[PDB]
């Protein structure tokens, strides 16, 4: 908690010792990454001397949208939390928003779990309370959910800490970016992909789908035959959803894990959410109960694993 | 209450009247309350558009009396004329200045919309030296002058480079040089100052004003070729 | 031969691979793959490209002039003065007319009509790539995805699916077939351009999540709302509309049939500006 | 002395200022001489502009009006703009009419020319009554009837199938049958026995109208296929 | 291929081989070989023709779009709407500005520079065969006497002189070489060109013997008056003309640099007429 | 001369029979023969029922110019004699000035010297004269010279009729030919050709260049060699006219003319206009006497060559 606090004062610090921000602003130091539709930089911003993530989404989108994003974006300036990566300031300059944000040296779940193979159970532990928390915190402090949870947007530090990014503050720029180009996976929930309902408990699913692919390491959609089960052309994207929406959900290996994860991991991916667990059940769960009395130097498995 | 007329104004503006809407924004200015930055423009539109469009009829009496070349009621008329158009023309812009001078220029917070202002009555005397010619021409010309060695004072210390109005500024003072006074070095040297001041932020340049500030850029060049010949 | 020695191209600004306003006897545009090692199958997508558009010589296709290797691989087309159809009907939103928007369907449809008649699947028809020349012309452009049809039926092989999708069939979403691509997936981009051009709006407004649509599209759930035309829609149209917009592709009619059609519809319309009285002389 | 005056109105006429050629004409009038072939054709085209502009100001003002669908000062008095261009619209043709019944129709030097100022005042008072909706239209459309009759009773009897002034007769008689009356099946036949007795007398097109002619035709067609459409 | 299927092109009205308004999706022009038993030299002249054609997309060339050999030979290119620019300057004798009459110039010499520059010497360049397509671009057409640059000059031989005679350079009239016809031979055609677009008029107006006119120009008595131009011609364009008419045909530049010289007499050349006050708020 | 005069009253009642020409009034029957500007048809005018020969010129000319050509061409109407071809009429239609004519079932002296390789220098006699008197009549009776003598424009018809044809009369018309197509070869007097001079002394030397041409049956201009005399890639028109200006006259050769005619030709073809005979001169010249006194039967020299 302490430790926490301290990081929030720094922030805090480096905030005020900025100020406004612009294109002209920044030095390009190395591309963290790429997405659909948007481009991750690790920057140097020339006024403050700060490093940070420096993320570009194109639009092509009427200056008063433009601007209604980037005014929606000023709520970052007030979410303060160590389960939500930090928020410099955001911008719009020749066809493109962008967004400035904590530098996560660590990286995405995604980078990791390439590199790692597999998430000890242990550590997803870990993982699985920073996601409930800043859920929670989201909900609660700032009446939004996430809409996009999975190992991509889970950030992790040097110091240990485990972040959600790329959650949907701006309304506006969630509309904006609906035209875009076809994924070739998916994380949606199945009552989204039908537009049967819509709330928190669709972000809970793609927590346990998530938290499955990197128990496994590997693809939570279409699951795994007899013989590839043994060893631990792809599906087009329609058939993924297809899958979703009609099949039973993935779900963990017999023996490799705790009957307690193999139960979370259950609860989060119950396709009717109304029988799906909740925030509050899941943070009393066996499994978090467990884990978070458990101390697991998350620091250090990381920086050792790369 | 002031939105009814800055609606009825802007409405008159939409249907090319340009005679209910001059009405209406002097009675706006009458009230003698401090305008916005949008209700500015209409006022300029206004007093502007109206003006050009008397002058057109200057400009094309005079060639028709410069064209004739003899002695009959046709150029008496043309006079006759002349100085009726001439008089109106007068009319409108001591309004202008009436209206101007006594609500807007003192009662004024931005000290952009004050060089503003400063630009558009100057503008206006300048017009006005470009057709008065005899004893009265002096004194406008004087007015001008002054309204120049104001406003480009404030555009030099508070302004940037690549400003809308800073840029109108320039070239309105840039042809007055070249028409009033016919100094066509001095004028021509501003606008090449002009030029290299213009584009040294050519990389701030936000979506407010590119269409203006690339507008006035591409009439200085016209300007400045048409004056290097 | 096209190719344009290396040296004579002079690029300038930038658009939006990538698209630049260069210089090559005249204003020019043109469209490079920045990057500096091309790899075999970037090289075979330029090479197919090109392909195409040396097939093409008409005046509602965007005008190829030429191509260069040397510094980076490049298409060079002719530059187009005035926006895009996307721009004017969802940006400038731009007053148009029906006899206009008629036209522009007109014309769309003429462009159509040639490439398929040459054998060429456009395969990204959409509003961006229609362009209103001198906001009088329509030129459709970006033949990136162009293909040309195989008389054989093993030459296909493996495409990963690519394209906006509010103007993807079902068929080519679901992808299911080899080859889903068909003159009438084509027809049925074309199919959202008449909605864009009789309603004002793209497809499927009030949906804001991009697999949902592609899901329920593909699914048969989810198609185009055609309540939304606006009430000086021509009937003809609306039924072209929905007839270039049916599921089954087959049921979809081709380009001559739709010029066939458009050509009547002007005919079955008093597109006479707004009235008529007395023409002072 | 009348050169005077038309040379004015002339001048006027150069300068695009519509009221300004249009005054002239009516002191041209009020002198009660009969006018040429020249010196009809301008006043006419003033008058026709003049009509023109009152028409679209409060055509386009009312629609704009009544496209606001609320309750408030927009279409209160904001729209009293609707009354003010109609009373200007109300004032301009009561000044032709005036002019009209008390110099011109009263002698004719040309047959043709009462058909000519018989057609003018079809044209007037139909729009007059397309523009007052109430007590006032009965009369001015019975008005517009009777005048329009008169004309096309000199038309079938002493004109050409393939004049002007006939095929603007037809014109706009035809569109006052589709938009004041709204019986466009007469209109259509009305329409197109007017164009086809034009096809007959093809080859008699003089230099003097041939552009006219087949302008009118062609504007006779597009009405035929808006109205039957 | 450009061969287009029989059946498909549908002839209509006439206009002046022999040309007519077709259709073909969309409105185009057909330029057909009237007669019904085509020589082979007609032949050589239609795949001459075409082979030219072909080679040409740009926007000032007119735009060749295929060819039908069953019904009879022809050669179908885009429509123009609008008048050639010999109908603009001698006929309807269009009030042009000079900043128009310069970029007419100006786009003349770009499409020349295209054709020059993949080496095809026109031919038959002149007013006729220039046309103000939409009124706002020049598309230069007739490829009827176009012909490439053969790198060996023993595959010339012998062909008969023609070709309209106030457009032909000296050279070309006298018919000495082998091959009198060069880059430089349209530019001196380019060259009328430049008279009749700063002038009005076509050269030569008090002569009226075509023969006398062929022997004068070709022996280098008669050329044409410069003085003639009008007042509003830029000193840059009068020079220009007479270099694009210098008797001695290597005495003249390529159109590239040529168009590089129009270029010079353009930013300077002018800017309207007076000026224009402060831009009011759209 | 009776017959002549007979020959003028049937024309005359013949016109009087028609009225008005224009493009519908006539049905072709057959192409009389063409060149680089115009065509020529043998047709039906169908009110009057008249056979006549049309000629077609293409021109593209303002309206103001057409209707000035027709109007200059009005003059033909007066033209008449046993010299001239008779004019029906003229008109423009399309793209074309229309002259309708004296259909002549003979032909042109070219199409006539192509069958009858050589003209002999009796019949050649009374085309002399011919000539002579229809120059004749147009200098004094229409002030006008031909301006273009030559083979192809005597027209000769079953009667015995020698006529002129296509002679300057229309001065609009000559103005609006000047823009034209290049001819293959030339019969233009050497002082016209250099502007020095301008006068019938033109058509005279045309005239003879043309007897020379006709007598001979090749061209009076670049006369055979040594080797083509004993029979008894063609040069560029430009060569043509070099030769013409800048070489001597053609001539007959020594023995198979009489010396009257060598002696005639020769006096049409000299060189300075000045030194060359006149219509008067030529006129009471030897071989003109001689052929005038004799009799020859030349409709029917003329049938039997056809
Ligand atoms: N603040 C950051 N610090 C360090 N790396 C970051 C940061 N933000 C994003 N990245 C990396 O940029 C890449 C994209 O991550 P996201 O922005 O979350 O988008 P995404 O998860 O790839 O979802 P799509 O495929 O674009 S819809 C990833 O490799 C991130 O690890
Ligand atoms: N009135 C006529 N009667 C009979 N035959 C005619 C008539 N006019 C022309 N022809 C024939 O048509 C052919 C064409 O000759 P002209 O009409 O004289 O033209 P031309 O003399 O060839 O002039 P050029 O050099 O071609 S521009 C000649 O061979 C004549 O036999
Ligand atoms: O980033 C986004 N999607 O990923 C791009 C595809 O590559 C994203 C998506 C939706 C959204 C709504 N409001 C903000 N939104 C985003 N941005 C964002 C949010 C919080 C933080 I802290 C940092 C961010 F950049
Ligand atoms: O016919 C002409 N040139 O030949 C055409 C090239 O093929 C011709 C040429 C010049 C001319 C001036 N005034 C009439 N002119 C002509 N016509 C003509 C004259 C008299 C008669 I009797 C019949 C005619 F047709
Ligand atoms: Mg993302
Ligand atoms: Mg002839």
């Amino acid at each position: 908690d302490e430790q926490q606090r301290k990081r929030l004062e720094a922030f805090l610090t480096q905030k005020q010792k900025v100020g406004e921000l612009k294109d002209d602003d920044f030095e390009k130091i190395s591309e963290l990454g790429a997405g659909n539709g948007g481009v991750v930089f690790k920057v140097s911003h020339k006024p403050s001397g700060l490093v940070m993530a420096r993320k570009l989404i194109h639009l092509e989108i009427k200056p008063a949208i433009r601007n209604q994003i980037i005014r929606e974006l000023q709520v970052l300036h007030e979410c303060n939390s160590p389960y939500i990566v930090g928020f410099y300031g955001a911008f719009y300059s020749d066809g493109e928003i962008s967004i400035c944000m904590e530098h996560m040296d660590g990286g995405s779940l995604d980078q990791v779990l390439k590199k790692a193979g597999r998430i000890p159970e242990q550590i997803l532990g870990k993982v699985s309370i920073a996601v409930i928390k800043g859920l929670t915190y989201l909900r609660e402090k700032h009446k939004i959910m996430h809409r996009d949870v999975k190992p991509s947007n889970i950030l992790v530090n040097s110091r240990g800490e485990i972040k959600l990014c790329d959650f949907g503050v701006s309304g506006q720029l969630i509309d904006a970016m609906a035209n875009a180009f076809v994924g070739t996976r998916s994380y949606m929930s199945p009552e989204r992909l039908q537009g049967t309902h819509y709330s928190v408990q669709s972000d809970i699913w793609s927590m346990g789908l998530s938290l499955v692919e990197m128990a496994v390491g590997r693809y939570p959609i279409p699951p795994p035959d007899a013989k590839e089960l043994e060893l631990m052309p792809p599906m087009a994207i329609f058939e993924l959803l297809d899958y979703i929406v009609n099949e039973p959900p993935p779900k963990l290996p017999s023996g490799v894990f705790s009957l307690e994860f193999q139960d979370f991991v259950n609860k989060c991916l119950i396709k009717n959410p109304a029988e799906r667990a909740d925030l509050k059940q899941l943070m009393v769960h066996a499994f978090i109960k467990r884990s978070d009395a458990e101390e697991v130097d998350f620091a250090g498995w990381l920086c050792s694993t790369i | 209450d002031k939105e009814e007329l800055v609606q009825r104004a802007k409405l008159a503006e939409q249907a090319e009247r340009y005679d209910d809407m001059a009405a209406a924004m002097k009675e706006v200015t009458e009230t003698g309350v401090e305008l916005s930055n949008e209700e500015r423009n209409l006022l300029s539109v206004a007093y502007k558009n109206v003006v050009g469009a008397r002058r057109s009829s200057w400009r094309v009496i005079s060639s028709i009396e410069q064209k004739t070349e003899g002695s009959e009621r046709k150029q008496q008329m043309a006079k006759e004329y002349r100085v009726k158009v001439e008089k109106e023309l007068r009319e409108i812009c001591y309004d202008v200045l009436g209206l101007l001078d006594k609500h807007l220029i003192p009662k004024a917070s931005n000290p952009e919309s004050k060089v503003f202002y400063l630009k558009m009555k100057g503008d206006y005397y300048r017009y006005l030296a470009e057709v008065a010619t005899g004893e009265t021409r002096n004194s406008v010309v004087e007015d001008s002058q002054k309204a120049y060695q104001d406003a480009f004072e404030i555009s030099k210390a508070k302004m940037q480079p690549t400003h809308p109005i800073r840029l109108g500024l320039a070239l309105n003072f840039s042809v007055f040089y070249y028409e009033i006074l016919n100094s066509p070095d001095k004028a021509c040297q501003l606008a090449k100052q002009a030029f290299d001041d213009a584009i040294a932020e050519l990389d701030t340049l936000n979506e407010d004003s590119y269409k203006d500030s690339t507008l006035i850029m591409q009439l200085l060049r016209d300007n400045l070729t048409l004056w290097t010949s | 031969d096209w190719e344009i020695p290396d040296g004579q191209i002079t690029v300038g600004q930038r658009i939006g691979g990538t698209v630049y306003k260069g210089k090559w006897h005249g204003d020019v545009a043109v469209k490079m793959l920045n990057v500096t090692a091309p790899t075999p199958q970037q090289l075979q997508a330029f090479k197919n490209e090109v392909g195409v558009l040396r097939k093409t010589r008409h005046v509602n296709i965007l005008l190829f002039m030429g191509y260069s290797t040397k510094p980076q691989l490049a298409i060079v087309t002719q530059w187009c003065e005035g926006s895009s159809l996307y721009h004017h009907l969802h940006i400038i939103e731009t007053k148009f007319e029906m006899i206009k928007l008629i036209d522009i369907a007109r014309q769309t449809a003429q462009g159509m009509d040639y490439l398929h008649a040459k054998s060429i699947i456009h395969r990204d028809l959409k509003s961006n790539n229609i362009f209103l020349h001198e906001d009088l012309t329509v030129k459709i452009g970006d033949f990136g995805l162009a293909t040309v049809k195989s008389r054989w039926s093993g030459s296909h092989q493996f495409e990963q699916l690519s394209g906006s999708i509010l103007w993807m069939a079902p068929e080519v979403i679901r992808m299911q077939d080899k080859n889903p691509y068909s003159f009438q997936s084509d027809v049925y981009a074309f199919g959202i351009v008449l909605y864009e051009l009789m309603t004002g709006q793209l497809p499927y407004s009030n949906i804001n999540n991009r697999d949902q649509i592609i899901f329920m599209v593909g699914r048969g759930y989810l198609s185009p709302d055609l309540s939304k035309v606006r009430s000086n829609c021509p009937k003809a149209m609306k039924r072209l509309m929905a007839e270039c917009l049916k599921k089954k592709r087959d049921e979809r009619p081709l380009f001559p049939q739709i010029l066939a059609s458009i050509e009547l519809l002007a005919r079955s319309l008093p597109k006479i500006h707004r009235s008529a009285s007395e023409p002072s002389l």
